[PDB]
């Protein structure tokens, strides 16, 4: 119900970036699944992968081996770990709340951005 | 997978206008298509679901009319708060892809 | 009218070196082992091998052997060939029909065969059913009479003969002799082999040839091999089988050694001075085969109405299991099973075609050597006569029986594309195993690879896997499956006007996706068009198969060595 | 030693009247054809026929015959019963065991093989292996030395043939019967029959005796015969087979007046002033018969690894188009399949166990009448020999590969519950297949048979209809099936913590229901136990299943007509 | 929305019955299934069977070529036709309304009371 | 089909009491077991749907807490207005059988 995210707006290129989503108002382990999205520079939106209640997750084919979603259950938080990052996708990020049943993204994260330069 | 065109990728209206926006669909989509409202600056808020329901916190005058693929928005005399960049998404497949996103001007 | 040969080498092994002879208008006998040259020389003299493999000449009355050599002589292979399901009045107008001109009278087709008939002594059989093993006939030492006569139609002056007595009691084979001695002297010219002769056999004979281990160890009259052999070194012992004396010299009571004594022979001398003297229409073939096969079908109960009965107590029993299918949730579930069973099953029975082609297969050979018919004849005739019938009854038995006692859907359009969408995928399977059992003379064979090809078949139909769901480097292979496009034509043919969530239309709008709420989100979650085109696309595809798959066994039953 | 018979008439239809006479220590030979009693005098005999059949009484020696007659006297089979997937040096190591005592040593064993083989002059194949159509071994004039050395352990005085001539060539069955003639001598009563004789073979007689249409025509020493017809009105011409000159008198160069002839016989008359002087261990036995079938098994790769290439393919094929069930909406459908698809497989593998005792009813007939066994001691030992390792075996082959290809359910305790059901099902298939293949000889009838019971069991497995929804008077079928329990224990192994509705937790509340968004659902629905019992509920009644039709596998071995 | 039964409160034993629910503020075409109950003295509720809106009809099995439901499309009715009455089943009738994806007996009818005498 | 025992066919309570209706099945229901309560001389009207849900128009007193076969319904602190006769139904299979109703009492 509330989301927000907390990380580093910029990165060196291909190593690594770290998102992390601490949800409040609702437990991540409740109900409902729990994805990423990522919208470029010249507006183009594009969803990443969800990570299930219970722990099961599937990520966009398009991010294979690059994208991995873990949590940490204890504080609701849920992690975005996006490895090898290509200075192309720099774009905005967001995490995001599916309802599974209603089926739509009802809820959203904030908004941030990474910058992969050097 | 499924690629939605937005094949009208802008406009140029003028407020009271009923403006179409369709989303043209690669397959069939069954009504799972949902309409997102991002202003400049925020997430997509949520504005109708299954193509022909809406979401509370609108007017009653954004209203989705599609059958098949031809999934299309009717936005009857809309506002100065309704410029923005439509999004329409498919929840049918698992790679969810989005439209390539309208926007509204104005002449 | 006399036969000869000289200096005949034959490979694929050289199972022979060279053989030297004429056979005179007579009776002909060639004798020896089964190991030996004995049934190779005859496949020689009547042209049923590879002329490649050839050496030597054929000559005959100062001429070689011509195209029309085949279409004026006859060659009886040992196994019945006859019809045994007809009798031997239908067998032997079948044979005039596509052996005299089409210029003769079929008041002349009526009495020649009154000629032969009348000569075989098969009068009393003339309308008397041959004899199956699940219908009661004629004796079998007929049945050798039967394909004689079959093979006398436009009165051939050259007869050959594969083991005119194996398969035959004695007394048995004694009447059939006894007929080719009175063909022994009506200028007749038989050229026969025997394994394991008698004296009575030996005794009626006018030339004889001897073969072991590719060998040549006699040739002339057939009196004089006894008085030959006592010179060779032997002498015969009293009471003993001349002919089973003969091969009392062959394994020791040293091959090497008797066929020098045979290049020393005076009976190969007087040869040596002759030898070198003598060196030195479709719309008729398609308007009778198809009968032949049609009387088979009608011929056997066992076979025909035994696989109706099948398909009725099991139109019956698939019937009262379902009854009714209901428009809950539930009725996804029978419906895709009963298309699922209804199309397995008619891919499953059409491994029966296997048996078709490999049962004629023999017959097949035999008669187009003869040369009754062009291939394209045969083809266009048995399909019309087999594959035509048995498989447009019980894509109307299960169509007729299944819909209403089901309750499928209740349009009349609907009822016949399930019927023809039934009798396509029966055709397509039954192509199949005609590509696959074309020019196969086993059968455990192929049936072993249609079986397992169709449990690979049905793996990709759509039932046991989603079809969207595998891998994009295996999903080539669900267009090369039969059970695919016919279930998937009645997945649509059923699924497009159901509703399977009752007190919850969902053709307006599906709330609480994950539901299969109507046929459609079933149909497409397998993968399958909605559109008109998807239903037809199938029977396109399976019309092309029916057309490559009969191409396919069309070309193995051309390029097959038929030799 | 000699055999003595009066007054036998056999009916199931008398074709016998009544048959007189003795039999010397020599070689005692019947002839005539095949329809006459030649192949029934010698089965009465031997006592290979039912005694209420028979009538007259046999004599031995002045005393009847026994229940040890058939313990110390040796009938060999026409056809090749011996195993020539083993070697002669192993297959008489096994006929060693199961006839000498349990107090006999096994150097006594050794030994008494060695004074057999070296008589037989198979000393060159002892470890050579016999023979198969795949595996190329010893000749088959060798493979009837084999069955005879098979009969000649604890030396029976008594020797039975049937046909020792027939599926031989001529100097093959030469060195048979100089053999038998070595034999002949050595205190060996030799008594078969023959079909098609031949003077080389006729001349090392010492008594003869001819059979036609179930009466008698000769009885007495061999070379009288020829002396003998000479007096009912013949004459053997110049140059004839006399054994073929005897067959001459039969069917009219009729049978009453040949009859009588031989009533008013002077050698019948001798043999009636003589005739009427005389008228007037377990686990051992398992120990060794495990092995010859383990033997075979090995002995055949065409059988068994070819039954394991399949399956290894399949598992990997099947690993292939799965791979990775997903929880998604899709997951129903595609566990649901495999598992349905395997439980399947099972069931038609099970389908080639026919295989095993159809092919092998022969030799248990001949070998139990010999009382080489106990019933239950073959039915115990086979069962462990071939039932066991083939079945355990691919239950493993695709519980290994398809279990973590697919993932399916990562605890420890169901993949070895997934093992043993499919080991299960692969047994309860066999069981009754091999209860309808009990005591039947035919193939093609049983196979037919059980493709129908399983197709009909499979239209209850659950899958093709749900078995809640069918007709009261019909929902009793459903406990007939194995499919049914296999596939039931598969679904209640797999679909326990599963979840299909992704991003839906339903274990808490499923809104919106039709949906199906736990394993429970799917398995509730479907009309299955929840409980724990409900998983071992299939596994006891498949145990249930696999001891009644292994039972009435027994009874079938054991109430079937061996005569 | 709005269900109510009309009919008669008596009837001779082992001819007929007949019901009518007419609804009002919602159409029994559009969106729901239509079924009928009956509560004994003696007070046992027995659902009878309900019509679907496309004319579709399950029956309770107990009540098998008794029960009939017919409906009249154009003013909303549907229709109560039980056979053969024997006197024992005087029960008290109701027509309810059955959502399908909530699937519980959301709206009944007022109450009518057929008494099966002579 | 599936007979819902309400073994307890009767009770006799007070005011400001918490009382527990059991509702025991002959199958498993999965959580589709409704509730209703009839006062006399009207229809049920429904009270819990889902065996865990509640109905909007009842205080937050009456609760369903079911799992399996063994469904109840928990009243604390029940008024003068909620006694009736408490209806379990199911609604998993197609005959619809209630249960046999339990009849609260005032000692
Ligand atoms: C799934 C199709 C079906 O069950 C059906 O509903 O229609 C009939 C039928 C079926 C499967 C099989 N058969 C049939 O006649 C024969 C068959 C042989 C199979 C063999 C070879 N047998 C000789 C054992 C396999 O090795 C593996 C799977 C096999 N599956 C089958
Ligand atoms: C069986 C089960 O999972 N029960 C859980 C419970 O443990 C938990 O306290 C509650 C809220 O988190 O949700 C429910
Ligand atoms: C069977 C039937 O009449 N179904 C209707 C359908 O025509 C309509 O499209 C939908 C709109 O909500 O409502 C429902
Ligand atoms: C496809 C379909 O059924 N569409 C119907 C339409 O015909 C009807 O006018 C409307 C209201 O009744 O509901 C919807
Ligand atoms: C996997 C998981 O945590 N599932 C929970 C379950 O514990 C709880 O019982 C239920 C209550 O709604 O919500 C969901």
């Amino acid at each position: 119900v509330q989301l927000q995210e907390s990380g580093p707006g910029l990165v060196k290129p291909s190593q690594s970036l770290s998102l992390t989503c601490t949800v409040t108002g609702f437990s991540i382990t409740s109900d409902y699944a729990w994805n990423w999205i990522r919208q470029f520079p010249g507006k183009k939106l594009e969803w990443m992968g969800y990570i299930n209640f219970d722990g099961g997750t599937t990520y966009n084919p398009s991010l294979r081996g690059r994208i991995s979603i873990t949590r940490d259950t204890s504080k609701n938080q849920f992690f975005l770990q996006l490895r090898s990052v290509t200075p192309e996708d720099t774009a905005t990020y967001y995490c995001a709340t599916f309802y599974g049943a209603k089926g739509t993204l009802d809820y959203w994260g904030q908004g941030t951005s990474v910058t992969v330069s050097s | 997978d499924i690629v939605l065109t937005q094949s009208p990728s802008s406009f140029s209206v003028s407020l009271g206008d009923r403006v179409t926006i369709s989303c043209k669909a690669s397959g069939y989509i069954l009504n799972r298509l949902a309409w997102y409202q991002q202003k400049p600056g925020n997430a997509p808020r949520l504005l109708i679901s299954g193509a022909t329901s809406l979401e509370t916190g609108f007017p009653s005058r954004f209203s989705g009319t599609g059958s098949g693929k031809d999934y299309t928005l009717s936005i009857s005399s809309l506002q100065t708060e309704d410029v923005g960049t439509y999004y329409c998404q498919q929840y049918w497949s698992t790679p969810w892809t989005f439209g390539g996103g309208t926007k509204l001007e104005i002449r | 009218a006399v036969l000869s040969f000289h200096n005949i080498c034959y490979r694929v092994k050289e199972i022979l070196s060279n053989i030297n002879g004429i056979m005179k208008p007579g009776l002909n006998a060639i004798l020896g082992p089964t190991g030996g040259g004995k049934s190779s020389l005859l496949d020689v003299l009547a042209a049923r091998k590879d002329p490649s493999g050839l050496s030597g000449d054929v000559l005959i009355n100062g001429a070689p052997r011509p195209a029309n050599f085949k279409c004026n002589s006859g060659y009886v292979v040992q196994d019945d060939v006859v019809m045994g399901t007809l009798t031997v009045r239908e067998n032997l107008q079948f044979s005039a029909a596509l052996r005299l001109a089409t210029t003769m009278t079929n008041h002349e087709k009526n009495e020649r065969i009154n000629r032969v008939i009348q000569e075989l002594g098969l009068d009393k059989v003339a309308d008397s059913k041959v004899g199956t093993q699940f219908i009661r006939g004629v004796s079998g030492g007929e049945r050798k009479r039967t394909s004689i006569g079959m093979e006398l139609i436009t009165d051939p002056s050259i007869l050959f003969l594969d083991e005119p007595t194996t398969g035959l009691d004695s007394s048995t084979a004694n009447a059939v002799l006894l007929l080719l001695k009175r063909m022994s002297k009506q200028g007749r010219t038989i050229i026969f082999s025997i394994h394991q002769p008698r004296y009575s056999i030996f005794k009626l004979f006018d030339s004889l040839t001897l073969l072991a281990s590719g060998r040549l160890m006699f040739h002339g009259p057939a009196q004089e091999a006894l008085g030959y052999f006592e010179s060779a070194g032997y002498h015969c012992e009293a009471y003993n089988n001349p002919a089973d004396f003969f091969l009392d010299i062959i394994n020791g009571d040293l091959i090497e050694k008797l066929a020098e004594i045979y290049v020393n022979s005076s009976f190969y001398k007087e040869t040596k001075a002759e030898l070198h003297q003598l060196s030195g229409s479709f719309c008729h073939q398609l308007r009778w085969v198809s009968k032949r096969s049609f009387k088979n079908l009608l011929g056997n109960p066992q076979a025909s109405i035994a696989q109706i009965i099948v398909t009725v107590v099991l139109g019956l029993v698939i019937g009262a299991i379902y009854f009714g299918l209901k428009n809950d949730s539930t009725g996804i579930q029978n419906r895709a099973g009963v298309l699922f069973f209804l199309t397995t099953n008619q891919c499953f029975s059409s491994v029966s075609a296997v048996e078709l082609f490999v049962v004629e297969k023999k017959l097949f050979i035999h008669e187009y050597i003869s040369g009754y018919y062009r291939v394209s004849s045969y083809f266009l005739g048995k399909l019309l006569s087999d594959l035509l019938p048995m498989r447009m009854l019980p894509s109307i038995i299960f169509t007729c029986i299944v819909y209403f006692m089901l309750g499928l859907k209740p349009k009349a359009d609907a009822f016949f594309v399930m019927m023809f969408t039934l009798m396509m995928v029966a055709y397509s399977a039954s192509s199949m195993a005609l590509a696959i059992a074309a020019g196969q003379s086993v059968v455990s064979v192929a049936t072993l690879l249609m079986t397992i090809c169709f449990v690979f078949m049905m793996i990709f139909s759509g039932l046991l896997v989603n079809l969207t769901t595998i891998a994009s480097w295996l999903s080539w292979l669900q267009y090369f499956s039969i059970p695919r496009y016919g279930f998937t034509a009645l997945q649509h043919n059923e699924f497009l006007g159901q509703n399977f969530c009752p007190g919850l239309n969902a053709t307006g709008n599906n709330p609480c996706n994950y539901a299969t709420c109507t046929g459609e989100e079933y149909l497409v979650k397998q993968g399958i068009d909605l559109s008109p085109w998807g239903l037809w696309k199938n029977h396109v595809a399976l019309a092309c198969m029916i057309v490559i798959f009969l191409t396919i066994a069309y070309l193995k039953l051309l390029f097959l060595k038929k030799y």
